[PDB]
RNA sequence: CUGAUAACUUCACGGCGGGCUUGAUGUCCGCGUCUACCUGGUGAACUGCCGAGUAGGUAG
């Protein structure tokens, strides 16, 4: 019984990833207030390349969105005609109820993955056995990896640089009022919820 | 002038490089990659090469050796221009002798030239040779950053007038032959990459043989014998040495130096070869287009090749 | 402005019967394809926690 809207990309000279990107940047900017952790990013396009050149963010009442939308970022960006915010339509029931998770094993398939994880395996090699000899753990040496798409964000007071991936699965409309975690996706695994076309 | 026919067989040969892991139980392992296989939603590999967790050091390993094939060519149509051939090769040896072009070889052989960008971040390497035939224990060279930087760096070792002039023996006595096994360690830091040779796709797929069943990169034949042969640095206004081909091909700064408007090629300096038996004849001879060049030609007979028409 | 103008050929119709192509047959002798050969990731997907867990969840 809520909405969304499209924040249009249309200058017709930019990339796509990299402005949608800062935009989940600027709304992890948003929710520092406290944790009022109630909005979806949705990306309603998702080819096998080119994340869409739309982003639809999702509020709860129509008067917390505004206060999202003047998140001190389109104030001094939009006196010309580069973006366009959609003025808060209340929804067309004929959508796809589709799924944004962080899947966490792009990032964990690399080298330094595998490294992280054997120095963290006798890390906690505290429940005191006999320990191995780290020459077994041989890498997967055929993998087949699926679609993703990646977004270079940073982290939120460190000089840390991770990335974070974004998949489209399709699951099961109906689940709750809709919280999540921080910043914008789905996977907070208490509540996984589909957040529409 | 340059016959139907004419070859020459090449004398530096040499193999893979090889690529182990020392282990701190004092054992040895192939190294091995892995590719991943990109798909699309509802195809090019992606291969990774890095150094496991917990390692010691990597060894690499390879063998060169020098042979006698350019003294005389493998084909010639005509007896006349075979005479000028082994007579131009006999009085350069007689005039101006083996050793620069042998000191300029077993350098590129003693410092790490054939590791390719593989000692950028890296803590020490040190090489090995076994010679053959020898007597007498290893030919060490230690620490190649902090204890070996130059020519008269590398004369004042104990064992280097005897590889020399085995190097000599062999581009000079007819039927002669020398063979050096190398093998050089490296202490690359935890989880440093390694970049092994990379077959030709018209992405980064890495050039592969079987060692006892386990599939590892190689770092190529022909590339690591295109490494002791970056010696040419005599090439007009030179700055910056050069793989010896005919035509100064400089790689990734597209252009090709020694251009035959220059006339600094391999044919026009082949094409006056009676000029070089000419001046070598002579009590005198100068060092900046006369002994330049035939240092040049000699670099060039030593890599082989049809010089046909 | 045509050797000018005009100009419904048509109805019926059983080619059938019979037939042993075969005999014989030594294709072989000789023969050096060889020389030469850099596909490259500029720097580039990090640091942690739980899980007895090369499988699995997280925070940034």
């Amino acid at each position: 019984k809520w909405y969304y809207k499209t924040i249009t990309f249309l200058p017709e000279l930019c990339n796509n990833e990299s402005l949608a990107a800062k935009c989940l940047r600027v709304l992890h900017g948003f929710n520092y207030q406290y944790e009022t952790r109630n909005i979806g990013v949705s990306f309603p396009l998702w080819c096998d390349a080119t994340v869409g050149k739309k982003i639809s963010f999702v509020s709860k009442n129509k008067i917390e969105l505004d206060l999202l939308l003047k998140q001190h970022y389109f104030v001094q960006m939009e006196q010309l005609q580069y973006f366009h915010i959609s003025n808060t339509v209340l929804v067309p029931e004929d959508c796809t109820y589709v799924s944004f998770r962080r899947c966490q094993s792009i990032d964990k398939l690399t080298a330094a993955g595998l490294a992280r994880k054997i120095r963290r395996l006798e890390k906690r090699a505290l429940s005191r056995g006999e320990q191995f000899d780290p020459s077994s753990f041989a890498q997967k040496e055929h993998t087949a990896i699926a679609h993703y798409h990646s977004l270079g964000e940073s982290s939120k007071q460190t000089n840390r640089n991770f990335r974070l991936n974004i998949r489209m699965l399709s699951e099961q409309p109906r689940e709750g009022n809709s919280i999540f975690s921080s910043y914008g996706l789905s996977n907070s695994e208490n509540s996984f919820q589909p957040v529409p076309l | 002038k340059l016959p139907t026919n004419l070859a020459y067989e090449r004398s530096i040969d040499p193999s893979d490089v090889c690529f182990f892991v020392v282990w701190p139980d004092d054992r040895k392992t192939p190294l091995t990659y892995n590719s991943r296989t990109l798909l699309g939603q509802m195809p090019h590999q992606v291969d990774f090469c890095h150094v496991p967790y917990g390692a010691s050091h990597i060894e690499c390993s390879f063998s060169v050796s020098f042979s006698s094939e350019l003294r005389q060519p493998y084909k010639c149509n005509s007896s006349k221009v075979k005479q000028t051939l082994v007579q131009l090769v006999e009085l350069y040896e007689t005039k101006i002798g083996w050793t620069e072009l042998a000191t300029r070889y077993l350098m590129n052989i003693c410092n790490g030239k054939w590791l390719w960008k593989n000692t950028r971040k890296a803590y020490c390497w040190n090489i090995v040779l076994t010679p053959w035939p020898w007597n007498g224990e290893k030919v060490g060279f230690e620490d190649i950053r902090t204890n070996y930087t130059s020519r008269q760096d590398f004369k004042n070792n104990k064992n280097w007038s005897a590889i020399v002039e085995m190097i000599k023996t062999a581009f000079s006595s007819t039927d002669g032959l020398a063979i050096f096994e190398v093998r050089a360690t490296l202490h690359l830091p935890t989880n440093a990459m390694v970049r092994p040779s990379q077959v030709f796709t018209e992405s980064r797929v890495f050039q592969s043989t079987t060692i006892d069943g386990e599939r590892s990169p190689i770092l190529g034949a022909f590339k690591t014998g295109a490494a002791i042969a970056t010696i040419d640095d005599w090439y007009p206004e030179a700055t910056e040495p050069l793989r010896v081909g005919r035509f100064g091909v400089h790689r990734e700064d597209v252009t090709c130096y020694r251009h035959p408007s220059t006339g600094k090629d391999f044919f026009s300096i082949l094409q006056q070869a009676e000029h070089y038996i000419e001046v070598l004849s002579a009590n005198k001879t100068p060092a900046q287009e006369t002994i330049n060049d035939m240092h040049f030609l000699m670099a060039n007979l030593i890599k082989g090749g049809m010089f046909q028409h």
